[PDB]
C-alpha cells in the first residue's frame, strides 16, 4: 500500500531510514526522530540526513553526500585507517502505518572527510555504474 | 575488438552507443542492469502528467528554433 | 545513440577532433571478439 | 565542619589511575598528635568487588556503611584489595585518616578499581570534612540510583518573570509544493514536532549568581528543565521515603515515565524523580524511587524535560547586582500528544473538519488576495500576466484566546489533527455575508441573498467562495456548498447541493465563509501569559485555497 499513500496529493508520513552494513555487521538508522521499528530492527532516530540521490550517468556529480554525525560509529570506521572492506549503504522509504520500505538506494560507502561542521561528517557514496574507471 | 586496451567505461560507452542502451543499478536491488532505449511503449497505457496531476512546472519552456 | 542522450546536456553535433587509441590496428581477423592481449 | 582539600601528584598520580592527595588540614604538613579526620560522602555502586589500593599516613583507614573495607600501612604498598559490598546501591564513602604525636603532613588516597575498573578515585570534592564523625543527615540527603540516565542532566532552577509573559513554540517541519497553476502537494517532514520554550529571566541578590553560574555551566548541554508554565502541587501529604503522591495532574504535561521535579521551598532544596507510572483520574504517580527527603502537602510539582539550550545567550543587566534576560530552550524528547478532532462538524459533502473555533476579535485580521505567477518583467513597454489555473486563494490571519487547561488540551489535540501545514480544513471566517433578502425556503432549493455581486462579480466558478456557514440563530452550524444561481431584481438566487430545514430569514446570525484552509506558518507561537490553567494565546494563519491534485498512483510501481 506504500505507492498509494506516497503518490497522494494531501497524505503522506515522513521516514527515510538508513542500512549500513558489512559483511552482516550492521547499523540501522533513522533520519526521523522516532524510534522507528520496522522490518524486524529497530532504526534509530540519528542525525543523518540525505542530500539527494542523483541518477545522472555521470560520475562525480551523482555523489550521494551524507551528512553522518562523527560520533557514530559508522563513522568511527574511518577514523584514521578505513575498513579494508567496502562498506555498503542501504537507505528504505517506508511511511508510518506502512511496512514496505521500498529500497531507494544500494550505493556504497567509497569516502568520509570531516571538516567545518564537526557535528555531522560528509560521506560520499556512489554507484556501481561510476566506479568503472579502472586501467 | 579490445586491441592496445583502454578504460573499462569506455569501452562500455562504445557498446552501449552501438546498442543505443543505457547501464544502469536497479532502485530495488542495487545489482547493476542494462537497458535499451526502443519503441518498447504502447503510447495508451502511459500516465498523463499536467498540472493537475502531479506537474509542478516546466523548467524548459522557451523553443531554440531547432529547425536546422 | 547513447551519444545522442549524452548530449542532451547541450545547448541545443558537428565535431573535428583525432582520436585516443582503441582496438582498431589490425594483426589478426576477429570474427567475434575475443578481446586481446596489449605486450 | 569544612570542605575537603586535594592535591595533585605526578609519580604516585600516575601509580594508581591519577589519584590526589586527600586531607582537610588547611596546609599538608599541619597534622596533630595522634588526631583524627573524618569525611563521608555518596558513592554509586552494584554488589561488585571493588578492589581498591589505598595509602595513607599512620595507619588510615577505608570504611563502607561505617565498614571498614582496609587500612594503609606506613609505606606506599598495595595495602588491601577487593572488599565486596555485594548489594547494589548507593553508599558512604566514609573513610577516616590519622597522624602519630608528630605535626608531619597529613596525606590520604585510594585506588578503587572494581574488577580491575576505575571508579571514584579520587577528586572528592563533594566530600564535608570535619574533625569528628558526622551522621548520614549532616552528609546529605542521598541521591537517587538514577538508573535512567536523564536524571544526571543538571537542573535548572531558576524561575522565570511572569510579569512579561511565557512564550513556547511547538514546530513541526512540512514542505508543500506548490505548482505554476497552485495545484499543491503536502508532505509532513517531522513525525512528532520538535519543542521550544522562552521566557523572560529577572533575577538578583544571589538567585542572578546562580542563574549565571547555571547558565555558563550548561551552555549548550542537555539540562533538566522545570515546566513552570505547567505547575502544579500535591494534594496530599507524604513522609520521607514515600514512593508515591496524589496531586492534580489531569491535564498538564504529566506522563508515563516522566522526569518530575519536587520545590521544597528556598529553590536550594530541589529534587528530580521518575514516575514509573500514574494515575490520569484518580490523580496519583508512582515514585521510582522513594522521594529524596520529604514531601509534605502542597509541594510545588514541576513535569521536566531534556532540553538543549541551541543560542547564545545576551548580556544584559540592570545595575550591578539585578539583571534579565531572555534564555530559550529545546525539548530534545518528543513532544507526544494523541490527535483528535473533538466535536467539530465533519462536512459530509467534503471530508473535512470545520474550524468551528470560538476565535476572538484582537485589534484587527489580516487580509491578502494572491494569484502567483507574473510574465517577463520587460524593460519598457506593456506586459502580460497570465492567470495559471483561474482560481483565487489567499491568507487570512486571526487569533485566538484559549482559556484552561482542558481547553489548552483541545487545542494541542486539534493542531495535532493538523500538522504545520499538513492537513486541510474548513475556516469560517466569521464574515457577515449573503444577508438573506428573502425566508429559506426549501421547496425551491435555493437561497436568496441581497444583491451583492456574487454571481456578477464573483460567480460561483470559485472553490474558495462555494463553501459557506449558516450559522442559525440557536447556534447550530449548517454547513453547505454553493452549485449554481439565479440574478433577480435587487437579490441573487443561490442553488445548493443539499436542503437547508425551512427558516424564515429572521432566523440566522452570518452566512460566513468556510472555504478549504490551511495553517500557513510552521511553527506555533503560543504567548503563556500564565500557566496552563489560562491566558494562552495564539495568532494562527490560515491559507484558504482549493485542492486540485488528482492522484491516480503510477501504475505497476
Amino acid at each position: 500500500s506504500y505507492n498509494i499513500i506516497e503518490t497522494s496529493n494531501d497524505n503522506g508520513r515522513p521516514v527515510f531510514m538508513y542500512e549500513f552494513r558489512l559483511l552482516d555487521k550492521y547499523w540501522r538508522y533513522t533520519s526521523a526522530d522516532a524510534k522507528v521499528s520496522a522490518l524486524g530492527s529497530i532504526w534509530e532516530p540519528m542525525g543523518v540526513s540525505d542530500d539527494g540521490i542523483k541518477q545522472t550517468g555521470e560520475a562525480k556529480t551523482d555523489a550521494l553526500n551524507l551528512t553522518l554525525p562523527n560520533s557514530n560509529p559508522v563513522v568511527g570506521l574511518f577514523i584514521g585507517t578505513p575498513p579494508g572492506s567496502p562498506v555498503t549503504l542501504t537507505i528504505r522509504r517506508m511511511h508510518l502505518d506502512d511496512n514496505d520500505p521500498v529500497v531507494c538506494y544500494v550505493g556504497t560507502v567509497d569516502s568520509i572527510n570531516q571538516g567545518e561542521n564537526p557535528t555531522v561528517a560528509t560521506v560520499t557514496c556512489s554507484t556501481l555504474s561510476a566506479t568503472m574507471d579502472r586501467n | 575488438r579490445w586491441n592496445r586496451q583502454d578504460t573499462l567505461e569506455s569501452f562500455m560507452q562504445l557498446i552501449l552507443d552501438h546498442i543505443g542502451g543505457a547501464m544502469y543499478v536497479s532502485k530495488v536491488t542495487g545489482k547493476l542492469s542494462l537497458r535499451l532505449i526502443r519503441k518498447d511503449y504502447d503510447f495508451d497505457t502511459l500516465p498523463i502528467f499536467d498540472t493537475d496531476s502531479g506537474l509542478l512546472s516546466i523548467q524548459e519552456a522557451t523553443n531554440a528554433s531547432p529547425a536546422n | 545513440m547513447w551519444w545522442a542522450l549524452a548530449m542532451l546536456v547541450a545547448s541545443v553535433e558537428v565535431w573535428t577532433a583525432d582520436w585516443q587509441v582503441l582496438g582498431f590496428g589490425n594483426f589478426r581477423t576477429k570474427a567475434v571478439k575475443a578481446k586481446q592481449a596489449k605486450k | 565542619l569544612r570542605p575537603a582539600r586535594e592535591q595533585f601528584n605526578q609519580a604516585i598520580y600516575d601509580a594508581l589511575n591519577g589519584a590526589y592527595q586527600l586531607y582537610v588540614q588547611d596546609a599538608f604538613g599541619q597534622a596533630a598528635a595522634n588526631q583524627t579526620y573524618y569525611m563521608a560522602k555518596w558513592m554509586k555502586l552494584k554488589a561488585g568487588t571493588y578492589t581498591a589500593v589505598m595509602y595513607v599516613d599512620d595507619s588510615g583507614t577505608l570504611s563502607i556503611d561505617h565498614a571498614v573495607v582496609a587500612t594503609a600501612a606506613i609505606g606506599t604498598n598495595p595495602n588491601s584489595g577487593e572488599f565486596t559490598v555485594a548489594a547494589d546501591g548507593v553508599y558512604r564513602f566514609d573513610c577516616i585518616y590519622s597522624n602519630v604525636p608528630a605535626d608531619t603532613p597529613a596525606y590520604m588516597a585510594y585506588q578503587l578499581i572494581r574488577d580491575g575498573q576505575t571508579v571514584e578515585v579520587s577528586r572528592a570534592n563533594d566530600f564535608i570534612a570535619d574533625i569528628v564523625p558526622i551522621p548520614d543527615k549532616a552528609l546529605g540527603p542521598k541521591p537517587p540510583y538514577s538508573d535512567d540516565v536523564r536524571l544526571t542532566y543538571p537542573v535548572f532552577l531558576p524561575l522565570p518573570n511572569w510579569k512579561d509573559g511565557v512564550t513556547e513554540r511547538i514546530e513541526w517541519q512540512t514542505d508543500v509544493m506548490i505548482s505554476e497553476s497552485g495545484a499543491e502537494q503536502r508532505r509532513p517532514i517531522r513525525l512528532h514536532p520538535r519543542r521550544s520554550f522562552e521566557a523572560t529571566f529577572l533575577r538578583w541578590e544571589e538567585n542572578r549568581t546562580l542563574l549565571d553560574t547555571t547558565i555558563a555551566g550548561v551552555g549548550q548541554s542537555p539540562l533538566l528543565l522545570p515546566l513552570w508554565h505547567d505547575m502544579t502541587a500535591t494534594e496530599n501529604n507524604a513522609p520521607a521515603g514515600s514512593v508515591d503522591i496524589f496531586g492534580q495532574f489531569r491535564v498538564k504535561d504529566f506522563n508515563v515515565g516522566d522526569v518530575v521535579m519536587f520545590n521544597r521551598g528556598t529553590t536550594w532544596d530541589y529534587e528530580t524523580n521518575i514516575i514509573a507510572g500514574l494515575d490520569i483520574d484518580a490523580g496519583h504517580m508512582t515514585l521510582t524511587f522513594g522521594l529524596q527527603s520529604d514531601t509534605p502537602k502542597g509541594t510545588r510539582l514541576y513535569p521536566v524535560r531534556v532540553a538543549q539550550i541551541r543560542e547564545a545567550m545576551n548580556g544584559q543587566q540592570m545595575t550591578d547586582s539585578v539583571s534579565q534576560t531572555q534564555v530559550r530552550f529545546f525539548c530534545t524528547e518528543n513532544y507526544d500528544l494523541t490527535p483528535s478532532w473533538s466535536d467539530f462538524p465533519i462536512y459530509t459533502r467534503t471530508g473535512l473538519h470545520i474550524f468551528v473555533l470560538p476565535e476572538d476579535w484582537g485589534s484587527s485580521n489580516e487580509i491578502t488576495s494572491d494569484r502567483l505567477t507574473y510574465n517577463f518583467d520587460n524593460q519598457s513597454g506593456p506586459v502580460v500576466v497570465v492567470d495559471p489555473g483561474g482560481q483565487n486563494y489567499g491568507t487570512v490571519k486571526k487569533s485566538y484566546t484559549i482559556k484552561g487547561r482542558t481547553a489548552d488540551r483541545q487545542f494541542r489535540q486539534i493542531l495535532f489533527a493538523l500538522r504545520g501545514r499538513t492537513k486541510t480544513f474548513h475556516l469560517p471566517l466569521d464574515t457577515n455575508d449573503f444577508i438573506l433578502s428573502r425566508d429559506i425556503n426549501p421547496a425551491d432549493g435555493a437561497l436568496v441573498v441581497r444583491r451583492c455581486g456574487y454571481t456578477q462579480y464573483i460567480g460561483g466558478t470559485q472553490e474558495t467562495k462555494r463553501d459557506i456557514m449558516v450559522e442559525l440563530y440557536d447556534g447550530t452550524r449548517i454547513p453547505t456548498t454553493i452549485i449554481s444561481s439565479r440574478i433577480v431584481g435587487d437579490e441573487e438566487w443561490l442553488f445548493l447541493s443539499q436542503s437547508i430545514p425551512a427558516t424564515s430569514r429572521n432566523d440566522v446570525r452570518r452566512i460566513g465563509y468556510i472555504p478549504v484552509a490551511r495553517l500557513d506558518v510552521d511553527g506555533i507561537e503560543i504567548k503563556r501569559l500564565t500557566d496552563s490553567a489560562g491566558v494562552s494565546q495564539v495568532s494562527l494563519t490560515f491559507k484558504f485555497f482549493d485542492d486540485r491534485r488528482i492522484a491516480t498512483p503510477l501504475p505497476l510501481s
